């Protein structure tokens, strides 16, 4: 079965660079169609979309927080990785791991079929 | 970019073996073994909210594919766009 | 819609000449190999002679190699066959032929003509 | 040249009736065999190709099966229309061959 | 982010059917998707592209695309529905997700 899971640092300081880190199983990221995205959700908070990366190294990135966000992904080891720089206060939040359904045609995505069970991240000095 | 395939063979049946090239979204299949083809195959695709996108949707060929003997995969085949292709044995 | 349409027959002397024609329409002739078949009266079916859709390589049965030669012509969509010293065996109706044949004519279609009748006497 | 023969020569059977038709190739034919049908006056018309595939518009109560230098073709329920001689041929080897026919009467 | 807006809660008696809807600009001009959320875990897919459900998602779950407002729907609903659950859309390729409306059962 398809499945995804997040790691990384739970606490960080204002002003500093976190790296989080998804591994997925039960398919191969270099097969055509496959995508996985990011989204974070502060206490109490509704889902903000960050960046997702497809198959084919096409990019997308929520355009408020674009300047702080970089997604890439590793080919051998099957893993996703989400960098966010420079990170305030406001930035506490439980993030997210997810794979991206596609349309072929033309580049378009549609939802998020497969989950993972997300990492919570606190920014405190 | 509708054509994306061709059947080659003899009887196009059970009883021997058939080259089937197909393309899809993302790569080329070669295949050969005794398939049994559907009466009208066909690749099934469906479209997004708008026409211009579109998705996987079946795979309706054949009803089987028993004894294999060749398998091959890479990148996809695939004013107007004009294609052209020469068949040899 | 598919047409085959045999011609050209007649009757004949023992020793003689006779040439038959099949005109097509209604389908991509050049692109099929044909067969021509015969049959006398109250009688089976006889394999006369097979050519391919380029005209390029011809084939007859025992019965009449040596005697029969098998033509075709793209352009004009017809089947010839040219006959010579007949005999009274010969006599029988001639038909063209597309058969159905996944080794040899590719075919997967097979149509008859109506047939015309040639006499030998 | 592979020759074919055919037996019954001939049958009379009633509607409804099951009639059966047996084809022999004097040399291994795989499944290349045809099986024609043939009413006076008319051209053959085919209704089996490769020994046991139903040619499309032929009615289901047709059948054929065999393989190698043993054939066969089957009626599971004759009807009045269905009183006609039928040939097999032959297409392994050029030339091609008809065998003699079997004979289908009304009874 | 693609604006979308939600109730922020509803409220039915078991058995009943329970609606949740959600609307938008462009609603009507592009697929909608709905997620199911509890305190303390991920979202998980039960509705895509406007009506369909994705394996393993209980037959309760319906939706719709209308008018420029998404509508995920309950049939029957369990105790067990008691979540918060969430309107996605997509505009020009950025996301965007409502608040969320909580559905007391
Ligand atoms: C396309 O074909 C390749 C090669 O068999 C296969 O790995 C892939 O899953 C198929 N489907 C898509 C969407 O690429
Ligand atoms: C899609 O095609 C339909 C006709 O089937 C047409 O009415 C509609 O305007 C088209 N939409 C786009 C974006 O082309
Ligand atoms: C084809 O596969 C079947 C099993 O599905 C096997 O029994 C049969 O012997 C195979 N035929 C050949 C020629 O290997």
């Amino acid at each position: 079965q398809i499945t995804l899971k997040e790691s990384g640092p739970t606490l960080v300081k204002p002003t500093q660079t976190l790296t989080l880190t998804c591994k997925l199983s039960g398919f191969s990221v270099n097969t055509g169609g496959v995508g996985v995205g990011w989204i974070r959700q502060p206490p109490g908070k509704a889902l903000e979309w960050l960046a997702l990366i497809y198959w084919n190294d096409d990019k997308l990135y929520s355009p408020s927080l674009k300047s702080r966000l970089t997604v890439t992904k590793d080919t051998s080891k099957n893993q996703v990785v989400l960098t966010m720089t420079n990170m305030d206060p406001v930035d506490t939040a439980t993030y997210y791991c997810a794979h991206v359904l596609v349309w072929f045609g033309e580049v378009l995505p549609d939802a998020f079929d497969v989950w993972g069970q997300g990492t919570m991240v606190t920014v405190s000095s | 970019n509708i054509i994306r395939g061709w059947i080659f063979g003899t009887t196009l049946d059970s009883k021997t073996q058939s080259l089937l090239i197909v393309n899809n979204a993302t790569n080329v299949v070669i295949k050969v073994c005794e398939f049994q083809f559907c009466n009208d195959p066909f690749l099934g695709v469906y479209y997004h909210k708008n026409n211009k996108s579109w998705m996987e949707s079946e795979f309706r060929v054949y009803s089987s594919a028993n004894n294999c003997t060749f398998e091959y995969v890479s990148q996809p085949f695939l004013f107007k766009n004009l294609r052209e292709f020469v068949f040899k044995n | 819609e598919v047409q085959l349409v045999e011609s050209g027959g007649g009757v004949v002397q023992p020793g003689g000449s006779l040439r038959l024609s099949c005109a097509a329409s209604g389908f991509t002739f050049n692109s099929y190999g044909m067969h021509w078949v015969r049959q006398a009266p109250g009688k089976g079916l006889e394999w006369v002679a097979f050519i391919r859709y380029d005209g390029g390589n011809k084939y007859y049965a025992d019965s009449v190699k040596g005697r029969f030669t098998i033509s075709r012509d793209n352009s004009k969509n017809t089947l010839y066959l040219q006959m010579k010293s007949l005999r009274a065996e010969d006599t029988a109706v001639y038909y063209c032929a597309n058969l159905k044949d996944s080794r040899y004519s590719g075919s997967y279609y097979d149509y008859w003509g109506q047939g015309t009748l040639v006499t030998v006497s | 040249v592979i020759w074919m023969t055919q037996s019954p020569s001939s049958l009379s059977a009633s509607v409804g009736d099951r009639v059966t038709i047996t084809c022999q190739a004097s040399q291994d034919i795989r499944f290349y065999l045809n099986w024609y049908q043939q009413k006076p006056g008319k051209a053959p018309k085919l209704l089996i190709s490769d020994a046991s595939n139903m040619e499309t518009g032929v009615p289901s109560r047709f059948s054929g099966s065999g393989s190698g230098t043993d054939f066969t073709f089957t009626i599971s329920s004759l009807q009045p229309e269905d009183i006609a001689t039928y040939y097999c041929q032959q297409y392994d080897n050029l030339p091609f061959t008809f065998g003699p026919g079997t004979k289908v009467d009304f009874k | 982010s693609y604006e979308l807006t939600q109730p922020p809660s509803v409220s039915v008696s078991p058995g009943q059917t329970a609606s949740i809807t959600c609307s938008g600009d462009k609603l009507g001009e592009t697929y909608a998707s709905w997620y199911q959320q509890k305190p303390g875990q991920s979202p998980i897919l039960v509705i895509y592209q406007d009506n369909k459900r994705p394996s393993g998602i209980p037959e309760r779950f319906s939706g719709s695309n209308s008018e420029n407002t998404a509508t995920l729907t309950i049939s029957g609903t369990q105790t067990m529905d008691e979540a918060d659950y969430y309107c996605q859309a997509w505009d020009k390729t950025i996301a965007g997700f409502g608040g969320g409306t909580k559905l007391t059962v």
